[PDB]
């Protein structure tokens, strides 16, 4: 079994039943069952929006530097137009996630009761429920077929470096005071002379 | 102001006095040498009669018709005509302190009335009982007011009277 | 049952299936006792009731032109007027009249027991004079008054927030529906 | 167990089965104030809503506090709120207070009325229909009914955590309304201001140096 640092003694409570169970968990935060089930999924929603946050962020600004509508940085985006102030699509994006998410928090809370369609009563995902991974027309394309693993373990690794690369966007443009993707052309251009220890320093 | 008394930084029967004990000090000053130990410590005795002065005049003490402060005793009066400095806090802070002394004293006795020898702890006292139940006097008024609230405040007619009580 | 308020959730034991409007609505545990949810009853059909005919007065007042719901009573704190044709009274006899007529009637009805259902001279139409359709009709009364209470709640909030009447202000919702809603209001969401 | 100081002696009041399982006992009465049971009772019903109404009013300090160093929400110190809110109102200080005297004396008493008999408030007949869920959840000090919405003291496995979480979270908030009562004497400034400038010079400025609160240095 893999673990986060070869040779250290790992919590018993950590049994390879999660995707991506390394065994770290120096704080301890995990020992209740029901905390951990808790943390499970907040760690999955945390890092699937995370995973959408870091495309959001590089894939406009890796092709506003190539050759639409706007070229701005991701931390001025509320500044722009949108056809309609921001506090009205606030207004809509919380009434359609408090609709999206009491219904997957409904599903958390006992499994095989959010499946099937209320408008149109027919239309329902299987039972195959597993709270976090809902399939059905969640999973469209007909995937899952090498078996459930190793894409699992796939998702969480992607969605724990897309985690740490938007802790990174915050830290390094509050730092820095500029975009990402500049960021990592000063890196590219001249990384002996451009550290965190030199831009520091610097000031 | 209250009882017609003027303010002590309005008085001048006060800026008198204070002139007066000034103009005495300087006359004991004026026999001795500029830097000589008599006359740091009435220089000293100047500077705290001066500083005495400003912090009553401070304070907003009332003076009467002699210019010496007076002080209030009601608590509304004094509490509308912020003079609760001089009675009323004072009379907490004393209820606190005896209360304190009182409770440390009575629970003594019951803790030393429970031995074969209760006397002679009232004779030669036991020193750690007596700094434990001095540190745990401090909760004395919520202690008092529960003991008061069971009835294990008083005892009962079980006391010692007279044959016609 | 009508239906469910929460689908997966469980229906409460104290709600019986033979009862209007029964979703199972009850997270608060508040009608669990019989004579309390007795009480409930009642006055969630009387609270329908008095919304329906306030949100069809405050809807007929805006639309047949006369102001709206707010601006009804504001003679009385300067002359009355209904269809447009005045009523010589003012607000003493008025509260003196309508204090009577309420203290008699709301009298009556509270000197029977539990009744919610009165007919005879109330029902002259003899609807519920069969005891299969009264259901459904007892069931289509409580959605619409429940509708009804929402309505009003809805036009109080929304005269404090905008400060005009409903139909104006569905009139701005639908000439402008991203640039006149709670959000651009400015009062509902406390931000931006 | 778990103890404010490891090695001291833990009071036998504080340690018997009914104090034990309260929440957050570690064994702190060095003044001996819960010797009395009933005592102790009354001061678990004094620590709860000191608790809960420290929580709610440092809330009411720190996230208008906060985010008024943010863009939105121009709002003033919280020794200055209440002459801006008066200023802005449209009553007298005086009525007000008459007006929420009244209103938190009924409350006060039910549930003092609560606490002199648990089973009180469930009379029939007492109130209208809010006489059966103002009784309380077999544990005085934590009611159920329209106090909790959510239904999260339904769970039982959560619950000496949610408790223990509550009464942390209270106590932590007591010392923060107390260092706001003592930051406001020694300094004249928001509290926020005061975390800035223990982050601007923490090595020169802190209580050390603000002449006020030890004065013999
Ligand atoms: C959850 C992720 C999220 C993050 C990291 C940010 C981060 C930011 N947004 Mg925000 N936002 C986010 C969600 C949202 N924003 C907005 C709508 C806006 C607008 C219109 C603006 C921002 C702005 C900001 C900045 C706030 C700085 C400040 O001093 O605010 C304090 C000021 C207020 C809170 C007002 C910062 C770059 C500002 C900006 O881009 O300036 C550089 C800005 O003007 N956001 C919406 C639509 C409701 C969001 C949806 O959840
Ligand atoms: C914030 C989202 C989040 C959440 C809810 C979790 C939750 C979990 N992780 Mg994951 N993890 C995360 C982010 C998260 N992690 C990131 C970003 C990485 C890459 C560094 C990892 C790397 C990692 C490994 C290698 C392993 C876990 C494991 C776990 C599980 C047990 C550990 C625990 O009890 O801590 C609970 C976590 C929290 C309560 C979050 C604390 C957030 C702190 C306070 C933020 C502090 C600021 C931060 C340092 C910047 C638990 C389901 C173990 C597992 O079994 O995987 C399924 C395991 O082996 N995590
Ligand atoms: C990229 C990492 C990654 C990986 C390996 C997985 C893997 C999985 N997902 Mg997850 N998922 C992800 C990201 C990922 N997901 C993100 C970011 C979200 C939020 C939108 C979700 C939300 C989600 C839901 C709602 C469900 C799944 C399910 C699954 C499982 C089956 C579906 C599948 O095989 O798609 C494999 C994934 C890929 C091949 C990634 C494709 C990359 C796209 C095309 C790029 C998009 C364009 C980009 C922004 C530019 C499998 C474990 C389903 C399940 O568990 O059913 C039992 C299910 O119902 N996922
Ligand atoms: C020891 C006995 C004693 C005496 C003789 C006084 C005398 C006085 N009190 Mg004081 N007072 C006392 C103890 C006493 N006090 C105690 C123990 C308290 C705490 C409960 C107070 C709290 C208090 C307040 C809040 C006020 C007074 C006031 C007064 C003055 C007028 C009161 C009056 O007209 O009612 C007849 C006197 C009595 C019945 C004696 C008992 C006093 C009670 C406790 C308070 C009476 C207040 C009164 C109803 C308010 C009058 C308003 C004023 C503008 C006319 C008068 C000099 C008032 C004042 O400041 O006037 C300038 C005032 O507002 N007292
Ligand atoms: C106006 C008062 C009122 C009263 C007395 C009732 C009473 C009842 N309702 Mg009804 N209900 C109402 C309005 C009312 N309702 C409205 C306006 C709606 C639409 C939102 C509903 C939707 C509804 C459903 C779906 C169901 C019920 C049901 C019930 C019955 C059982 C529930 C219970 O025991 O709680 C007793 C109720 C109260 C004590 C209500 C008093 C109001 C509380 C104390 C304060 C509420 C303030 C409110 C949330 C403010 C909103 C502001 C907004 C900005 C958020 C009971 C007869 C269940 C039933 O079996 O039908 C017969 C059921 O399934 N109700
Ligand atoms: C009874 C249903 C109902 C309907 C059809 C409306 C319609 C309207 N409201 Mg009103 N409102 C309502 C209830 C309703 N409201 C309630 C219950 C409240 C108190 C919370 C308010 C408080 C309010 C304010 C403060 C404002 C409005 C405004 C408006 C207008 C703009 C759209 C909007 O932002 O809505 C408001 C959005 C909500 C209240 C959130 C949606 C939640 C609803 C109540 C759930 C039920 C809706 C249902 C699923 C679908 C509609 C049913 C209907 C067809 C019968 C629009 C005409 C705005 C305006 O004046 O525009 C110029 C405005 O500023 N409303
Ligand atoms: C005034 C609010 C208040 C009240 C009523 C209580 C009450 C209680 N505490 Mg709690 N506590 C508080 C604040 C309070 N505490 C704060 C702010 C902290 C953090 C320092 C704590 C940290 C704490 C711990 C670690 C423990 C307790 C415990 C207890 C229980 C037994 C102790 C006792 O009998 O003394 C009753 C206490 C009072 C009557 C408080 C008033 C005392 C005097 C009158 C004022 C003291 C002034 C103070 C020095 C501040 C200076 C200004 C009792 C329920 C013990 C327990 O077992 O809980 C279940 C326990 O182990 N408390
Ligand atoms: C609730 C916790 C708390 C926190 C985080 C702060 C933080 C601060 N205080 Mg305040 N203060 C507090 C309570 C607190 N205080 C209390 C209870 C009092 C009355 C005794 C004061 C009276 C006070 C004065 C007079 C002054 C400060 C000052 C300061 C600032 C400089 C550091 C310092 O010297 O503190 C002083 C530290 C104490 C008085 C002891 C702290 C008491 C706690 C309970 C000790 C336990 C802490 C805990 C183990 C770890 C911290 C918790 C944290 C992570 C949340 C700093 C922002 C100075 C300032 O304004 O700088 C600009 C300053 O002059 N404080
Ligand atoms: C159910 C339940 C249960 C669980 O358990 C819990 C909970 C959740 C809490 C609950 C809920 C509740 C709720 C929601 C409530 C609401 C209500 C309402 C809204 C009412 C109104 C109600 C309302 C109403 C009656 C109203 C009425 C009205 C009226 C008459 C009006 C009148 C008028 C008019 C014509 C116009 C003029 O110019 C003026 C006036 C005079 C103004
Ligand atoms: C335990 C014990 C035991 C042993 O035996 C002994 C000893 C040690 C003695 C003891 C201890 C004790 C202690 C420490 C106590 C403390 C307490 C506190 C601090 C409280 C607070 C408490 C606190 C509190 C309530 C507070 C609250 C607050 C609030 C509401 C606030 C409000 C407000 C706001 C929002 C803002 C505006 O603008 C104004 C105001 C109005 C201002």
């Amino acid at each position: 079994l893999p673990s986060w640092m070869p040779g250290a003694d790992l919590p018993g409570y950590l049994n390879g039943t999660l995707p991506g169970d390394f065994g770290f968990d120096p704080l301890y935060l995990g020992q209740d069952p029901v905390k951990l089930k808790w943390y499970a999924q907040a760690e999955l929603m945390n890092a699937r929006f995370a995973m959408l946050a870091v495309a959001g962020i590089l894939v406009p600004e890796l092709l506003s530097n190539i050759g639409p509508g706007a070229g701005v940085a991701w931390y001025d985006a509320g500044k722009f137009e949108y056809f309609a102030p921001a506090s009205s699509l606030f207004g809509v994006q919380m009434l359609l996630f408090a609709w999206v998410e009491i219904r997957r928090y409904q599903d958390f809370v006992k499994p095989g009761s959010a499946n099937q369609d209320p408008i149109f009563t027919n239309n329902k995902l299987p039972d195959g429920n597993e709270p976090g991974y809902p399939g059905g027309i969640f999973d469209p394309f007909g995937w899952s077929k090498g078996d459930i693993k190793s894409l699992k373990l796939k998702e969480i690794k992607n969605g724990r470096l897309a985690m740490l690369a938007f802790a990174g966007f915050i830290g390094q443009a509050y730092t820095t005071g500029t975009t990402p993707l500049k960021n990592l052309s000063t890196h590219l251009a001249d990384p002996w002379s451009t550290t965190v220890w030199q831009n520091d320093l610097a000031r | 102001d209250i009882a017609g008394l003027t303010p002590c930084s309005e008085s001048k029967a006060y800026a008198k006095l204070e002139k007066k004990e000034l103009k005495t000090l300087e006359k004991r000053l004026k026999q001795y040498e500029a830097d000589s130990a008599p006359a740091v410590a009435l220089k000293a005795t100047m500077e705290r009669t001066k500083a005495r002065f400003a912090n009553y005049a401070k304070a907003g003490l009332l003076c009467g018709n002699d210019g010496l402060p007076h002080l209030i005793a009601d608590p509304g009066l004094a509490l509308k005509y912020g003079h609760a400095g001089e009675v009323f806090i004072p009379t907490f802070g004393f209820l606190y302190v005896a209360g304190y002394i009182g409770y440390v004293g009575r629970q003594y006795l019951i803790a030393v009335k429970g031995e074969a020898k209760p006397t002679d702890k009232e004779i030669i006292i036991d020193v750690p009982l007596a700094t434990k139940l001095a540190w745990q006097g401090a909760g004395w008024p919520l202690a008092a007011v529960q003991e008061l609230q069971r009835g294990t405040l008083l005892e009962k007619e079980e006391n010692i009277t007279v044959s016609p009580r | 049952k009508a239906g469910n308020w929460l689908p997966g959730s469980d229906a409460p034991a104290w709600l019986p299936d033979d009862l209007p409007g029964n979703y199972g609505f009850d997270p608060l545990s508040l009608g669990k006792e019989p004579a309390s949810l007795k009480r409930f009853t009642e006055s969630e059909v009387i609270h329908g009731r008095w919304a329906m005919l306030g949100v069809a007065g405050s809807l007929a007042v805006e639309l047949l032109g006369y102001g709206n719901w707010y601006d009804a009573p504001l003679w009385a704190v300067n002359k009355a007027t209904w269809f447009g044709i005045e009523v010589p009274f003012d607000l003493n006899a008025l509260l003196a009249f309508e204090f009577v007529a309420m203290a008699a009637a709301e009298g009556q009805r509270g000197d029977a027991g539990g009744v919610v259902y009165p007919g005879g001279a109330f029902d002259p139409l003899g609807f519920a004079k069969d005891s299969s359709k009264s259901g459904e009709l007892k069931l289509k009364e409580i959605k619409n008054g429940r509708l009804a209470m929402v309505a009003f709640l809805g036009f109080v909030a929304q005269h404090a927030a905008t400060g005009k009447g409903p139909i104006a202000a569905l009139g701005e919702h639908l000439a402008n529906p991203w640039g006149a809603n709670f959000a651009t209001n400015g009062i509902s969401v406390p931000f931006f | 167990r778990q103890s404010w100081l490891p090695g001291s002696q833990i009071p036998a009041h504080l340690d018997t089965p009914a104090a034990q399982a309260l929440a957050g006992n570690f064994g702190f009465d060095p003044l001996g104030l819960g010797k009395d049971p009933v005592a102790l009772r009354w001061y678990q019903q004094a620590e709860l809503i000191h608790c809960r109404t420290a929580m709610a009013g440092v809330a009411g300090i720190l996230i208008p506090g906060l985010l008024t160093k943010a863009g939105a929400l121009n709002v003033p110190e919280w020794y200055d709120a209440g002459k801006v809110a008066i200023e802005n109102s449209f009553a007298p200080w005086g009525s007000l207070l008459a007006v929420q005297l009244f209103l938190c004396g009924f409350v006060e008493a039910k549930r003092w009325q609560d606490i002199r008999k648990p089973g009180s408030q469930g009379e029939p007949g007492s109130f209208l229909g809010f006489e059966a869920s103002l009784k309380g959840t077999s544990e005085l000090g934590y009611p159920g009914g329209p106090f909790d919405p959510l239904g999260l003291s339904k769970e039982a496995d959560k619950w000496a955590d949610w408790k223990l979480k509550e009464v942390k979270n209270g106590r932590l908030a007591m010392l923060a309304f107390l260092g706001f009562v003592a930051q406001k004497y020694a300094t004249g400034a928001g509290p926020v201001d005061n975390l800035a400038a223990h982050l601007k010079d923490p090595w020169h400025v802190n209580y050390a140096t603000n002449g006020v609160s030890l004065p013999f240095l």
